[PDB]
């Protein structure tokens, strides 16, 4: 099988698809069972009727995944359902090649479990698994749509690339040199989709009735009508009256999912008996925890402190070079104007001689990363990087995850 | 037309540097003072002789105040406290000023036009001197 | 306070340019002023400017076509150092002129 | 801000804090405590202030105004939005800008041939 | 205006300290014996740190069912005793074989497996891994993982020097207002407006 | 007498109280060493000189002028 398969293991959503395919196939990673006990698959969660009381179960814990059977079931469903996903169909995968993305700080126990499972259960001929950060320096191999933001202004792979991501689980700061991440200087942040969703739930429960039992609706609200402060918290607060939005809660009798109503536009004039919740302060207050954790009554440092610490740990020779090449990945960065505000804030604390540059993909960043590892698989360096099945059989199971795909090797 | 250069921005830190050598010529003085300035475009540090340090000390400026340094005459004036510390206290006498634009140091010229009578009046009526 | 709207945009100190000479007689004598006018430190800044611009032109003719370029200096440990050195020496020459 | 003041505490400098000062202003609708950051502590200690009297504090100017003793009654929120309008003639502006302390010449009448460029 | 001469008592007056002061009127008394003994026998302190991280972890959870199990995991990660922090700090299964068969029937709509089994030690390890039902806690306190590895994974990734760089921001506890900040008399919570104060009094003024 | 001063040394600890310090004045063509009295030290304490400066001294009244 000359064209390998591209799989992105994500805590929230799983991105899988052949390297030939342009876009990944979106698939959630969770099992939802209603109050009555009826359980629904991840892809079938959006097809359910009742969203009032849902209990979410996923193999991915806060650090890594521990329940491998559920992950294996999800992978079997996603890989062997040609009817579910148009065109795609996997018969055996014996000769296929797989490129996987995992957590940059996965536990060695779970790492070896993953290696054994993928090598034996799926009978894959060759595999190359690494964190998403390693694949980013290979974007120079192809020409694509890339946006750039300058903080100061108002082989094929590149050695110098600072990669920052904000996933559903958490946020990591990774400095990468020569394509090898600098694990000593790697910094992490606990801010993630769960934190924002829970904070939105608590704020709405304080300003309205209690909806903490509802999570899908709050997640949809956050993904629809949440944005970061364009200039500062005070500027947004002063104009928060103008920047006011009203969300119509869905009615199970009529609509499964609600919609956002903007008072400025009149294209939705139809009345509806269902109540409407207005959102003025919460539109930008929740995203502000990235820069000002004190708003949410937490003592966490923040993104800028983490970036400064990571730069300080790095050798001084490459410190100015790192900020010149910064790329943002993850679903949390889909919020508007987040990248420009981040660039301005980081440039403010930087010395004058150093220029801040930020690169951001258009559209969802998860698809961008999936295309990134697909392009890496297309690269000739992948052929030398990938590990054969026979070599894994010859060596011990721990040798691969301690030498080739193990962060301890690069420590 | 005259050209002037100005260092301005929020005061991050200031540090007197005292030489350990008496040298016989003086008893106790600071060799130089290092002050870092911050603005929107970036940050910069400076090294100042004791005269400017005495001036800024007379200006009564601590960390967190936006200041104004003129390179030509060494003039130092305190614009005010930066608005970032507005919420530091429930109430405060001091006004708050937004952080200035420009990196730290700017170059500019003034093309102010003045008639000779103003020159004669200024020469006849000086404004300098701190004498009673 | 309302009248103290920023004037430094369109004001001149008028003392830096020596137009308030009426108070110079309080502390300065004629011979000291003549000596201080004769003993100007000019032609030294010119020498320093020349000695710096020699190396500046050397670095220019060496690699300045791609040194100051943002794309070339984005990922290069040597080109970026050359560009920062050029910026530094330009800053020193400008400061010396001032 | 304004209203009846019920509690004022002021402490000297310690290594933990340069100056800690808490005051309590009670109105008809409200009664809360503000934190004094040094400068207003000095302003309040400049003139003797006793609890139970109506005072007004201008945050921007940083001055203290006493409206009397509790003779009057509070009204509501401590902090309110209002504008002050001043009616000043051109001559008064010229006299003010013509001297080091020009507003005194508004009454003493010693303006003395204000310069034309000032006008 | 200003009084030039003021009566001053030497032992009473002190420039260091300036103090002035003014159904049944009764102060508030705490009747909790635990609180009283805690007061008697005793940049943020460890208590505030513990409360903040406990609140953060409770908010990080997605379901109510996992809330009571969160403090055990938090204590294991922090290393503090579990029951001690549970008692001292006041807050605020996944797999089933029948569910397994139900999900089997759920995705039995389309499947293309190739069954094949051989009795080997590697297959035994595969079966053990697949049927694990082990919590993340079970892996955490397991002796398989080296202590240095755990320290690197947990206590090393977090930053240590730059505690805070951006200026502190304090807003109204109810609506987030900032122009008018006033601490509550009893519970010390920052309040801004009339409606916010009224809503705080009966709901969030726990110490009242 | 106008000329740049090389260095000034005063024995404030060996004897203390105008211990007759010495300073060297340099010109482009010549340079010598002068002996300084008590009044010289008292005058030089005012308008402190840290060497490397061009100054002129008056022969008659002994006035210190920093050029
Ligand atoms: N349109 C959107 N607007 C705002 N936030 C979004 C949007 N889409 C997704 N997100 C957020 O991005 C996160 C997805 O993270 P993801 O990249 O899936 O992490 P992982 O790859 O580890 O699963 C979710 O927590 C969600 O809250
Ligand atoms: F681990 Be994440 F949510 F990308
Ligand atoms: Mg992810
Ligand atoms: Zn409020
Ligand atoms: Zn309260």
């Amino acid at each position: 099988e000359t064209p390998p398969i591209v799989i992105d293991n994500g805590s929230y959503e799983i991105k899988f698809g052949p390297s030939t395919n342009k876009k990944p196939f979106r698939a959630l990673n969770a099992l939802a069972k209603d109050k009555f006990g009826t359980s629904y698959l991840s892809n079938h969660i959006k097809n359910i009727k009742d969203i009032s009381s849902i209990t979410f179960r996923r193999p991915h814990e806060l650090g890594q995944l521990t329940l491998w059977e559920l992950e294996s079931c999800i992978w079997d469903y996603c890989l062997f359902n040609p009817s579910e996903f148009d065109g795609f169909d996997l018969k055996e995968g014996k000769g296929h090649h797989l490129v996987a993305s995992e957590s940059c700080m996965t536990l060695p126990e779970l790492s070896k479990h993953a290696d054994q499972v993928i090598f034996e259960e799926y009978e894959f001929d060759s595999l190359f698994k690494s964190p998403v950060a390693v694949f980013v320096p290979f974007t120079k191999s192809y020409k694509g749509e890339m946006r750039t933001i300058s903080g100061k202004d108002e082989s094929d792979y590149h050695d110098f690339q600072l990669v920052i991501d904000s996933g559903f689980n958490c946020t990591w700061i990774i400095p990468v040199l020569k394509g090898i991440p600098y694990y000593k200087a790697v910094k992490k942040l606990d801010i993630g989709g769960r934190f924002l969703t829970g904070l939105l739930k608590e704020t709405l429960s304080f300003r309205h009735y209690n909806m903490m039992d509802e999570t899908i609706l709050v997640n949809n609200i956050k993904e629809q009508c949440l944005f970061v402060s364009p200039v500062s918290y005070f500027d947004s607060f002063k104009t928060k009256d103008k920047h006011a939005l009203e969300y119509v809660l869905p009615d199970f009798q009529t609509s499964f999912l609600g919609y956002v109503r903007n008072p400025r536009k009149e294209n939705v004039p139809l009345p509806e008996d269902a109540q409407i919740i207005t959102l003025t302060d919460e539109l930008f207050t929740i995203p502000e925890t990235f820069f000002h954790p004190e708003i949410s009554q937490i003592t966490k440092p923040g993104i800028v402190e983490a970036i400064l610490e990571s730069l300080s740990m790095l050798p001084e020779i490459v410190r100015p070079l790192m900020v010149g090449n910064i790329v943002c990945t993850g679903g949390n960065f889909n919020l508007p104007n987040f990248a420009q505000r981040l660039a301005a804030e980081l440039q403010r604390q930087l010395p004058t001689d150093w220029t801040c540059h930020v690169s951001v993909p258009e559209g969802d960043c998860a698809l961008f990363g999936w295309e990134v590892m697909s392009q890496f698989a297309k690269t000739d360096s992948y052929r030398k990087a990938r590990v054969t099945r026979e070599e894994y059989y010859e060596h011990g199971p721990d040798w691969c995850t301690k030498h080739r795909f193990g962060y301890q090797n690069w420590i | 037309k005259e050209t002037k250069e100005v260092y301005e921005g929020e005061v991050t830190e200031l540090t007197p540097e005292d030489a350990e050598n008496p040298l016989g010529g003086y008893g106790k003085t600071i060799s130089h003072v290092i002050v870092g300035l911050k603005s929107a475009k970036g940050t910069k540090t400076l090294r100042l002789d004791p005269t400017i340090y005495e001036s800024i000390q007379r200006e009564k400026v601590s960390i967190g105040d936006v200041i104004y340094i003129e390179a030509n005459t060494g003039a130092v004036k305190r614009v005010g406290r930066s608005d970032a510390y507005a919420t530091e206290f429930d109430l405060e006498t001091e006004e708050y000023v937004p952080l200035p634009k420009g990196e730290v140091h700017k170059k500019k010229e003034i093309v102010q036009d003045v008639t000779l009578h103003d020159l004669d009046v200024a020469n006849a009526r000086p404004q300098g001197g701190q004498d009673v | 306070k309302l009248f103290k709207k920023n004037n430094q945009v369109n004001r001149v100190d008028l003392d830096f340019l020596n137009l308030v000479f009426t108070l110079n007689d309080k502390d300065l004598t004629s011979y000291h002023a003549e000596e201080i006018s004769k003993l100007t430190c000019v032609k030294n800044f010119v020498e320093e400017v020349n000695k710096l611009r020699e190396t500046n032109k050397q670095l220019q003719e060496e690699f300045g076509e791609a040194s100051f370029l943002n794309f070339q200096d984005a990922n290069q440990y040597f080109k970026y150092s050359n560009k920062q050195k050029l910026e530094g020496t330009v800053d020193m020459l400008n400061f010396l002129k001032m | 801000i304004e209203g009846e003041v019920v509690e004022i505490q002021i402490d000297r400098s310690i290594t933990g804090g340069h100056k800690q000062g808490k005051l309590t202003i009670k109105t008809t609708d409200m009664e809360t405590i503000y934190e004094l950051g040094n400068k207003m502590i000095d302003g309040l200690t400049k003139e003797k202030v006793l609890a139970g009297d109506v005072i007004s504090i201008d945050k921007a100017s940083g001055k203290i105004t006493k409206l009397g003793r509790s003779v009057q009654c509070p009204e509501g929120e401590l902090q309110k939005r209002k504008t002050v309008v001043h009616t000043v003639s051109l001559h008064e502006i010229d006299v003010i800008n013509s001297r080091t302390q020009g507003f005194l010449a508004l009454f003493t009448g010693d303006t003395g041939e204000i310069r034309s460029e000032v006008r | 205006m200003k009084a030039l001469v003021e009566e001053i008592d030497k032992k009473t007056y002190n420039p260091d300290i300036y103090f002035t002061s003014l159904s049944r009127p009764v102060k508030r008394i705490n009747y909790s014996l635990a609180d009283l003994e805690a007061r008697l026998y005793t940049r943020y302190t460890q208590q505030e740190i513990l409360q903040s991280d406990r609140r953060f972890m409770e908010l990080n959870t997605e379901n109510f069912s996992d809330l009571p199990n969160v403090p055990t995991l938090l204590s294991d990660l922090t290393g503090v005793p579990r029951d001690r922090i549970e008692s001292t700090t006041k807050p605020i299964w996944v797999l089933k074989p029948e569910t397994l068969r139900e999900i089997q029937l759920s995705y039995k709509s389309t499947k293309l497996p190739k069954p094949k089994r051989k009795n080997t030690n590697r297959i035994v390890a595969l079966k053990k891994v697949l049927s694990s039902k082990r919590n993340l806690h079970s892996f955490l306190d397991s002796a398989l993982l080296n202590l240095m590895d755990k320290n690197v994974i947990y206590h090393n990734v977090y930053n240590k020097r730059y505690f805070k760089v951006l200026p502190l921001i304090t807003t109204c506890s109810i609506c987030g207002g900032y122009d008018s900040i006033s601490s509550c008399v009893n519970c010390g919570n920052k309040i801004c407006s009339v409606s916010c104060f009224k809503l705080h009094n009966e709901t969030r003024c726990r110490n009242r």
